[PDB]
């Protein structure tokens, strides 16, 4: 898994 | 290519020059406050002149306070069309006010049921509802309080204000013609009114004006630019 | 208006001076103001330029580096330092007054000067005649030239017209090449289209003669030139 | 008794005046210049943006050379502004900073101030000292002055508060000649070309054409319903345009001795504040409080342009004297020169 | 007095009154021949091409 | 493949990811159009009240339509599914309007401080005030550069999404902006200095200054200026604590997925009521756009 998206 | 030749260069620094000399001036003119005195002709506004402080026009008024430079424009020496040059007033800082407080019974040599001081409170209806002082605060200088006490032993307050519900010492009258005063205001939201009773000593009276036009200015610098 | 100056005499090669220029009588501070020289028996020379304010400050080709030009406005003074003076700098040293503004004129008033003895470019101003003969009542024309055309883009020529009577500080007569400067009679008036110039002196009279200098005012390298001495 | 007497000759030659007028009266000049064809969208673009002055302008008069011209904006400042570069010639101090008028010399070396001070200031330009100084500080009146013109180096005639028009000599400072007959404030006034007669608008809503050397009214008009606060000359000089504040114009003529036209629209509300002549007379520019300026038909009261440029009342309007640029000032303390394309 | 104001006032109209007057119509004619016979030396009216203009940016 | 899908849980997740990003994009759009709509119809306020106005009306017309449907793309299911060319410039632009965004509020209480403390100073709003606005910009451009380049999206080969949709296709998110070992770290420390110490200190110094050179009603103007002060810390006091606890120190758990798919989007959540706050307490209190 990967959501760290920021902005 | 720069297509100016010598004199056209020195003149355009000529023309910076004035302009700097200009905005000097500009920036010293700002960092000074204007008031604009008014009041019937006997309401003693000769006499706090003097406690503040050849053609009979604007007369101004300059002095000092805690580094706060005052000047102050009579324009009671013109007998001409108020409404034709008072907004030449219209930046003005503050408005004084004088009324005296012992022309309740006094009537004009006009005298046609209309007292002097029901036409004073005719001008600072006029006055107050000016449009072109939407925003500017009106300091209300109530002139001769000791000699309208001596007064109102004898002479009533009822015969120019009939319609008075209350006793007839000083103190009550005062504020009810203080209260009566301030009612005429329709713009209570923007502008707002600072009465103050004339005293003996200089100092109260210049110390009034001095907070008064503090708080004014700090209203018009915390509301011109979006603050607030 | 007065312009007098102070700091001139005799001095020994390689040393230093500061003549001083002490206006009164008018608005010093506004005014820009210049120096001009004048070798014994020789032409005018413009020396340096300092701006109101000193904003812009401008020298000889021949003297730049050497001589520091600068003004003290609240004392109305104007100084200008020399370095490393060399006999070539033997001249008589004017003041010059001139303010520009639309409708101005530049270099009206001359102080009387100081005496200093020493123990590329462009527009190069030609005036062929150098000594005329006159007679009063007369009426007399004076001619010169300039290697480019004066006329700017903006309809302004730049050629001025002065006048230094015998043991007498310079005048200004015509500014623009058409004006006539305030205070002088009415007989002057000046000519030309590009290149050639002319004074035309109606009803000469004593008064009059004596020698007569073309100045340029287009590139700040001013140049002067020969001068034509009206001699009776 | 003889009050009242003298009340009836009065309305009595105020009526035959009125039949005298609509006895001469035949025809509109709008039905005469009926057929002539109507000049096009005027499509003034700005050219120049003067810059510089701090408060509300005042007033503005072109020089004679149409590239100089004077501005007041009470700051205590009488900036003289280059219009063909954009610079600032000369910046005098104002002794009172409540300016109302300004002039222009015709010969272009004296400038003349004055406002509630009661007081016409001339400035001498061309002095040796390079400084521009007060020649003659005129005093006499007992109003604020609210138009000041030039006749010559010597004379100008005054317009002042007091219901007054005083002609002045420079050189004596004495009033030569005073005009009496308006019963309210004058505050416009304008001189013919010839500088001999010349019209002066009041609060009392009536324009006086009185006569410079024998120093009476010659004529009176009226038909405001309000306060006239501009006059402005034709170029021939026999006519003369005036602004007031009921949001009208009217073209007045001398020599029929009556009302010739009405410059109006419903979307105007607001009054006039200034009005001028162009060169050849056919464009008739005003000064509106609705922050910008009108180009009228002065044959046929048709609006020909809009001068939206100004975020504050237009209180000077000028023409050049050989019709090349219009300069307008605004109580915005900015300066805007336009010319056509 | 009121009274001299009102025999000045009357003075005044009697010299209004004895005003001759042109016809409107010849009025009009004259204006209208003045602002056709000056057009075409009219800058604001007819514009002048950005070469004679001076004012052009 | 990683099979899958968008049901990262069943009911919470998807309520309060539409329900919520839905008010705070409504709230966002009315008091933004609103703004627009006043500072359009401004006649009288033409000065920096005015064109400030619209730089904060445009960073937030971006921080908005420009950065929460992507946000939305990329919380469904797994990532951006149109990618290898749209991370790139979307990253970046959203980086752009949040710089932007902390920085046009940097600057409009500079401008407040400078015009109210020394009112008599460098009035001048001009094109210079105008070049300001325009070059605040090319800052944030020039300060998002060096991080905008190498934000390659590299390939989650794993992450082949095909779960129901039949959408066979390399599934991938931005992966990072620094392969060098800590220099991730190093540009999300110079983010956070020129976004959360120099600004905070810059408004928090200036604001106590303003409040002590007013009054010690007119106390409205302290109140209200520590609680936006207040305010603009905590909001954006939760997404930068994430990105430290996150890159300092591994949580080694099933939180390592939990927090992530909760709280992140409540973070987000959090920062983007800037968004719809901003209009609120600078288009509304000024009680000068109030009038028109």
């Amino acid at each position: 898994l990967f959501q760290p998206q920021r902005f | 290519g720069c297509t100016l030749s010598a004199e056209d260069k020195a003149a355009v620094e000529r023309s910076k020059m004035i302009d700097r000399n200009l905005r000097e001036d500009g920036e010293k003119a700002a960092r000074e406050v204007k008031l604009l005195l008014l009041g019937a002709g006997e309401s003693g506004k000769s006499t706090i002149v003097k406690q503040m402080k050849k053609t009979t026009g604007i007369v101004e008024t300059h002095f000092t306070f805690k580094d706060l430079h005052f000047k102050m424009f009579d324009v009671g020496a013109q007998r001409s069309e108020r409404k034709k040059w008072i907004h030449c007033f219209e930046g003005v800082t503050a408005i004084i006010f004088c009324v005296a407080l012992s022309d309740y019974d006094l009537v004009l040599a006009e005298d046609e049921e209309m007292n002097r001081m029901h036409e004073s409170m005719k001008l600072f209806d006029s006055i107050c509802n000016n449009k072109w002082f939407t925003d500017t605060s009106i300091i209300l200088f109530l002139n001769k309080k000791d000699l309208f006490e001596e007064k109102i032993k004898k002479s009533p307050l009822t015969i120019c204000y009939p319609e008075y519900a209350g006793s007839n010492t000083y103190e009550e009258a005062a504020a009810y013609i203080q209260c009566q005063f301030e009612d005429l205001n329709k713009r209570k939201d923007t502008k707002e009114i600072y009465t103050h009773f004339t005293c003996s000593t200089d100092t109260k009276n210049v110390q009034f004006v001095f907070d008064a036009v503090t708080d004014v200015i700090i209203k018009n610098n915390l509301k011109d630019c979006g603050l607030f | 208006v007065q312009l007098v100056e102070s700091g001139g005499g005799l001095v020994q090669p390689g040393g230093s001076r500061k003549l001083s220029c002490s206006a009164s009588g008018f608005a010093f501070s506004s005014f820009g103001m210049h120096w001009v020289r004048q070798a014994p028996e020789k032409g005018l020379e413009w020396v340096a330029y300092i701006s109101s304010g000193s904003g812009t400050i401008y020298y000889a080709d021949t003297v730049k580096g050497r001589f520091t030009i600068s003004r003290d406005d609240p004392k109305n003074t104007l100084f200008l330092q020399m370095t490393s003076l060399r006999s070539e700098d033997t001249a008589m040293y004017y003041c010059v007054r001139s303010i520009y503004y639309y409708g101005s004129s530049p270099f009206d008033f001359w102080g009387q000067g100081t005496t200093l003895t020493v123990s590329s470019a462009d527009i190069v101003m030609t005036q062929a005649t150098s000594s005329v003969p006159v007679t009063p009542g007369e009426s007399v024309s004076i001619s010169c030239r300039s290697s480019k055309s004066l006329l700017h883009s903006n309809g302004n020529t730049y050629l001025y017209w002065f006048l230094q009577r015998p043991g007498q500080s310079p005048q200004l007569l015509i500014y623009r090449m058409s004006n006539l400067a305030s205070g002088v009679p009415d007989r002057f008036s000046g000519s030309g289209s590009g290149t050639a110039f002319t004074l035309t002196i109606s009803r000469l009279e004593a008064e009059d003669v004596g020698v007569y200098y073309c100045m340029q005012h287009l590139e700040y390298p001013l140049t002067f030139g020969a001068g034509t001495k009206l001699e009776l | 008794s003889e009050l009242d007497q003298l009340r009836q000759e009065a309305e009595q030659l105020k009526n035959q005046i009125r039949d005298a007028r609509k006895a001469c009266a035949d025809a509109t000049l709008s039905q005469i210049t009926n057929n002539i064809d109507p000049v096009g969208r005027i499509q003034m673009r700005t050219r120049r943006t003067l810059r510089g002055h701090l408060a509300k302008i005042y007033a503005m008069h072109w020089g004679t050379d149409s590239r100089l011209l004077v501005s007041a904006s009470q700051d205590g400042k009488l900036i003289i502004w280059d219009s063909y570069t954009t610079n600032k010639v000369h910046a005098i101090p104002l002794r009172s900073s409540w300016v109302m008028t300004c002039a222009y010399a015709p010969s272009g070396n004296y400038v003349a101030c004055g406002g509630l001070d009661n007081i016409c200031s001339i400035y001498n330009l061309k002095t040796r000292e390079g400084n521009v100084r007060v020649s003659r500080e005129l005093a006499g009146h007992t109003g604020y002055l609210s138009c000041c013109r030039f006749l010559d180096d010597n004379q100008i005639v005054t317009s002042s508060g007091d219901t007054t028009c005083a002609l002045w000599d420079i050189e004596t400072g004495q009033q030569t000649t005073t005009f009496t007959g308006h019963t309210g404030d004058v505050m416009s006034l304008s001189l013919a070309p010839d500088t001999r007669l010349f019209v002066s608008g009041a609060c009392d809503a009536s324009a006086k054409l009185w006569d410079v050397r024998e120093g009476m009214c010659r004529q009176t008009f009226t038909g405001h319903e309000s306060d006239i606060n501009a006059i402005c000359f034709f170029p021939n000089g026999n006519a003369f345009a005036t602004g007031s504040d009921d949001a009208t114009c009217r073209l007045f003529d001398l020599r029929a001795d009556q009302e010739l036209m009405t410059y109006s629209h419903d979307n105007i509300i607001c009054g006039i504040t200034s009005v001028s002549f162009s060169k050849s007379g056919r464009l008739l520019l005003a000064g509106y409080d609705d922050f910008n300026c009108n180009v009228w038909d002065a044959l046929k009261a048709d609006r020909a342009g809009v001068l939206a440029g100004h975020d504050n009342r237009v209180s000077c309007l000028g023409v050049t004297d050989d019709g090349m640029a219009v300069a307008t000032g605004s109580w915005d303390s900015f300066l805007k020169i336009w010319n056509g394309s | 007095a009121s009274i001299a104001q009102a025999r000045k006032l009357v003075e005044q109209l009697k010299m209004e009154a004895n005003i001759d007057r042109i016809k409107v119509s010849k009025a009009a004619a004259d204006l209208m021949a003045y602002c056709e016979a000056h057009a075409k030396e009219d800058p604001l009216l007819t514009p002048v091409p950005a070469s004679e203009n001076p004012f052009r940016e | 493949l990683t099979f899958s899908s968008y049901y990262q849980h069943t009911s919470p997740v998807a309520a309060m990811f539409i329900v919520a990003y839905a008010l705070i994009f409504l709230l966002c759009m009315v008091g933004n159009t609103l703004v627009c709509f006043i500072v359009l119809k401004n006649r009288h306020m033409h000065t920096v009240t005015n064109m400030f106005i619209l730089n904060l009306a445009v960073s937030d017309l971006l921080v908005g339509i420009f950065c929460m449907p992507t946000t939305l793309v990329d919380n469904l299911i797994t990532g951006w599914p149109f990618d290898n060319a749209t991370c790139k410039m979307s990253g970046l632009v959203q980086g752009m309007s949040v710089s932007a965004s902390v920085f046009t509020l940097v600057a409009i209480a500079v401008e407040r401080f400078r015009c109210i403390v020394h009112p008599f100073r460098e009035k001048l709003t001009l094109r210079k005030a105008l070049v300001t606005i325009a070059v605040i910009w090319a800052l944030a451009l020039l300060i998002m550069c060096p991080s905008a380049v190498t934000l390659t999206v590299t390939r989650e080969e794993h992450h082949f999404m095909v779960d129901a949709r039949n959408r066979s296709y390399p599934l991938y998110s931005c992966w990072e902006a620094w392969p060098e070992k800590g220099m991730r770290r190093v540009y999300t420390t110079v983010l956070f200095s020129h976004i959360y110490l120099a600004p905070l200190a810059l408004i928090v110094v200036m604001y106590a200054r303003i409040a002590r050179k007013l009054c010690q009603r007119r106390a409205r103007v302290v109140h209200m200026l520590v609680m936006v002060a207040l305010f603009f810390t905590l909001s954006w006091l939760p997404l930068w604590a994430l990105l430290l606890l996150i890159d300092y120190g591994q949580l080694s758990a099933p939180q390592l997925h939990l927090v992530t798919v909760y709280a992140f989007p409540f973070a987000h959540w959090l920062a983007f009521f800037n968004s719809s706050a901003n209009p609120i307490i600078y288009g509304y209190f000024n009680e000068n756009f109030r009038r028109g």
